[PDB]
């Protein structure tokens, strides 16, 4: 029905140019996943304490 | 209907493995023996290459006749007509150890009932015989069947095994990236170690009270899972349709709220996070979900093999909330209901050799107690589903029940039990806001 | 001319399809079921072969003719020269997918000729009852054939599809410019956030212990639902009459004692705060009240299903104090008519795409706990209804249990599990001298 | 044994009754309709005989066989002879509506069996039509008939009609200007203020510990009310005889002393009293009292029934500690038996309109909390009676635990449950010698 | 369930008879009057026949089973004065 140039199209639809994703691949995705997990933690066990 | 019960087409595989892979010999070796077998022929075979991997190095097909010929047995086996078969049949992928596992326990069940007939036989020949001498026949044979048990994990461990990991500790241990891993990455590095990851032939239970956030975890894992491998992966949900489980997907990749995705109060720093993880999952195509409300195991079979024969293999399967799985014929009595759909779910999982994540509930029996940390028999039915699986795993996140907690935050996944290894408890962080676990960077447990 | 129609010749052409084509066995299976066939043998047949296309795969003639010996029934369903017979004949390779849907639409026609003989059967000697149930039970058979087969564009899709759909709902959505209630609005803004509104595929729940404000809060939701909400709504009062109903609501939307209302006393203002809160209602035409005890989830389903193609569609729900609702099969065991409501609770908000608010009662277990705030575990009966939902929310005001407190007024609305949105505790005000709750510009929660 | 369903006694009978009736035929005409008959001439008949009760009043012998004769159909529909049959015969009596009814409903019936004849004839005849245009088509017939349903009456009750009931009522007690008491009086002055008087349909239960004064207190509810209405009032003693109850009673109304009476140690100022109280309990002829046992609810209906015909209607019912009512069929399962109880004597005093009084117990959970003052989770059994009451009031005279007390002939009624008013804390007097509970002037509480 | 408990014109002929007069409340009398005696002979039946079939059972299990059966018939019918007593037909006793 759809594939990945209509969808991202009408994606665009919704948001405008110039919001490109940073990511593009599967490793580095988890890797700043982990990173902001980290950062995140720490201001949370701030927030406990 | 009545036979001795003994696997030949897997056992052929296994020897034409043997033949067409000089290198795996050891861990197979370290599970089969030349008495394992069944028929003579195979045994033959089985200790030529016993001996000659201990020296000649090239078995596949030749030098095994070679030393068959050195000792003068020819046609003896079959012959080489009959060997060629060997080589020819199994083009088989790298399945082999479950395999020798299963021709293991076969021979095991084996020698179970030989020894029943030998039992027999002695009750029902005293030959001038006190029972003493009997019945110490019977439990010292039993004993010395159980005993061998080429088993050492479960159970304790003489000092020799101790020493072991306490002296390599001072000497080897620069081993700190413990990788070892057989299976679907979780994506939880401090869950993979005690798991060894999903072993792909077994059967999951995730399960927890419904406010603690176990589908969370259970999307989590099919969404690394989609990633990592290559491989597709299978969401029979049960509960609620596609339209949310994707919309929760999506925000525990980019790290941003179901609320603005639902609403539209997100900007650009969003918006990127959002068309990354879309491109990512569109480009490789691996999940397919399933909105239903009343499957039947068989229907399930149908849609897992549907979907096994077209993309190579599957990789995983998940059920959510399983107790709503039917089927007419058992409408009336719950308990065997449920027993029929654990046994079926457990032979699919034999089946397409792929690891079944399958839901349940807790009972409310936790609940007039303040541990409040679930356990083996607070499992909500029939008493069954704690055996027709190699694995559960719990969860117990306390600010649900506690709001003064400085435990909050944090969520661990107690693992009840695991026929293939250790249990444990992990210690993972929860942000439902995002709808996510995430590995725990903090003190012990 | 006349006869339960059946192709034989299709149905045995897909049989030896089965036999020399070994490879597509659930291709067939998509539409062909065991007992699908008009005739038995060919049942046997087909339940050998799928039992082994499970474990035994390669069977075209002979092999499956042992599984049917192992059991010892040769001849007993024909026999193998038949089954030779079978095998023989059929060449065909194109169409196997297709003879196979046209005898499962016979099978269907069939069917529905054996339904439509036990509709005249049981017209003609059904054996005792009030036809009232009659009616019900020919809607019944109906509805419920109806669901077990209409379901045939189900099957596993792709991200590339799901994601079409997730992303309709998020362009339509993030298209219209509006707050952050995507749904019904509760009027109360501070309940709202938690919630996005009651969102419209849901079984709200809303517990308390008796005299607490579930019927009134619910009350309260459904007029500011239907003064907002410009579609009807449904009030399943069970417990008590409209005629109380309906003060108690003029009260709460005019803001006048209940005995100024069943007495007579009352003065000019209120007179026209009622004349106006009057002639509110009577211009929109929304509420539908009914006022009968016993109902089962059929006839909810019913009632609900009439006002909706009539009035447009519904917008919302009420349902006093579930545990009344009844399904005479059931009613031997409690814990499963529970659940049976439950289900088709959320069948029916699934089905005519709206909320349903399901008040029930709670168990006497918070009251030896000190605490007193409720748990989603205390629930009146069978815990089916602490799975089912998509938000629950109980009510605890201090001022019934604590007479020292300095918190009176104040009913605080404890949400205990929402899997879409995040948990809580909201804080408002009662004034039941009208039967009203309020929003509560107060200090901080 | 098995024939197309359809009856012709009730149908002449109806046609003859309105043959000799021309004041009642709008209340059948409701009711039945042309096709609503199997055999054309009657079919002819009622159609005519419903266009004339349009156009020409008068119709009963001539009217209608002069009209068929201007239709120009005589000897069509039988004979002017067999219509003399129709109006000689059938003179019954007004249980006509029955008819019309039952007939309403047969054809309901044999519409159900020509419609399952349709649905079969789809089906031997399929016509080459798809599952997809079969199925649906078949349900939608089914839910098109369902669509007709004249019994408008129940669930799509608009809100108009509420109003207008409302409204109603309200000019019921408007048009009445009376004091702040509509229900019925207790004669405590202190207590219809928390209460507005003893509602007729609603649930009362009374309750307190085995001496706290609950038979005392709902016996002077009952002979109060017995005293100012002109209106009959039961008593189910299942715990005590009537000669008890009544000798209570008298020291009651007298004011002297219980051991004064038996003992006949009683002197001329108290034997004035007794003459007065007795005199006046016979020139009313206003008390009946039920000393049986085991009381299951059909019975206490029954026996609630038959005054309510005989003598008028009633007023009040008392029922002393339901916890003997049994129900046998439930006689395992105690909290399901106490449920039926309680919905039994709700749905009574819904039918007869008139209050019930439900005296309980409670269970030993207050002596372990030092308060003692009870609340509703103390209900001795089920927790239905929390449920479905509309006004507990209990008992707590304090006396009788702390010996060392400055409350001493003070007996206070919690009332801790109420839908239509508020809670608080009444107080009393308690004069038990003479087992009656007096009005209290005294400080704020 | 037409036919099984007769038929239709045999419906009708029980409504064309007696015309009679009100005299049900004895008619009622003997009718129930009677069935309880029949409930009598059976019970004595089985307990014969139970006598004849002990099925490991003694003497002092068995008039057990007498004596509750027979009162479990006897307080069961006893009660039958029972009702709700106008206010004189009380005071009367009192
Ligand atoms: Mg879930
Ligand atoms: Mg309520
Ligand atoms: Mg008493």
């Amino acid at each position: 029905m759809k594939n990945v140039g209509d969808l991202m199209q009408r994606l665009q639809k919704m948001m405008p140019a110039h919001i490109k994703p940073a990511f593009k691949t599967g490793e580095e995705l988890l890797a700043w996943q982990k990173e902001q997990g980290a950062i995140r933690s720490a201001a949370l066990e701030r927030e406990n304490r | 209907l009545k036979v001795p019960p003994h696997s030949i087409e897997a056992e052929q595989s296994v020897l034409g493995g043997l033949m067409l892979d000089n290198e795996r010999w050891d861990d197979v070796a370290e599970r089969v023996v030349a008495d394992d077998f069944y028929t003579r022929p195979h045994r033959h075979i089985f200790t030529e290459m016993a001996r000659l991997q201990e020296s000649g190095s090239p078995i596949d097909l030749i030098t095994l006749a070679e030393s068959l010929e050195r000792q003068g047995q020819l046609d003896s086996v079959g012959g080489f007509a009959y060997l060629a078969e060997l080589s020819k049949n199994t083009p088989s992928a790298a399945n082999i150890s479950a395999y020798a596992d299963i021709v293991r326990e076969r021979a095991v069940v084996r020698e179970m009932i030989s020894v029943a007939n030998e039992i027999a036989e002695a009750g029902f020949d005293p030959q001038g015989r006190t029972s003493e001498d009997l019945l110490d026949l019977a439990e010292s044979r039993v004993f010395k069947i159980a005993e061998s048990r080429a088993n050492k994990d479960e159970g304790p461990k003489n000092i020799a095994d101790v020493l072991d990991a306490t002296v390599a500790r001072i000497e080897q241990l620069f081993q700190q990236p413990h990788d070892g891993v057989t299976g679907v990455n979780t994506g939880y590095d401090d869950l993979n170690k005690k798991t060894a990851g999903l072993q792909p032939s077994d059967l999951i239970i995730v399960a927890a009270r419904p406010s603690m956030g176990k589908t969370t975890f259970a999307m989590n894992l099919v969404e690394n899972a989609a990633m990592l491998q290559d491989k597709p992966v299978l969401i029979f949900s049960l509960e609620m349709p596609s339209e949310q489980i994707m919309m929760r997907s999506l925000a525990s990749l980019s790290r941003v709220d179901q609320t603005k995705i639902r609403t539209g109060q997100l900007d650009d720093e969003d918006w990127a996070r959002i068309s990354g993880t879309m491109g990512i999952l569109l480009e490789k195509r691996n999940i397919y979900i399933d909105d239903s409300s009343g499957l039947t195991p068989t229907e399930v079979r149908s849609r897992a093999r549907r979907i096994a024969r077209e993309h190579g293999g599957i990789g995983l399967i998940m059920i959510d909330y399983l107790q709503l799985m039917r089927v007419p014929a058992l409408s009336d009595n719950r308990t065997l209901e449920i027993a029929e759909i654990s046994r079926s779910l457990k032979a699919l999982a034999k089946e397409l050799n792929v690891p079944v994540v399958a839901l349940s509930q807790l009972n409310r029996s936790l609940e007039q107690r303040a541990d409040k940390r679930p356990v083996n028999s607070d499992l909500r039915e029939s008493g069954s589903i704690e055996q027709d699986a190699d694995l559960i795993m719990f969860i117990y996140r306390d600010e649900v029940y506690h709001e003064n907690s400085d435990l909050k935050g944090i969520a661990e996944i107690i693992i009840g039990k695991q026929r293939n290894g250790p249990i444990g408890t992990v210690r993972l962080t929860f942000n439902g806001q995002w709808s996510r676990f995430d590995n725990y960077a903090g003190p012990q447990y």
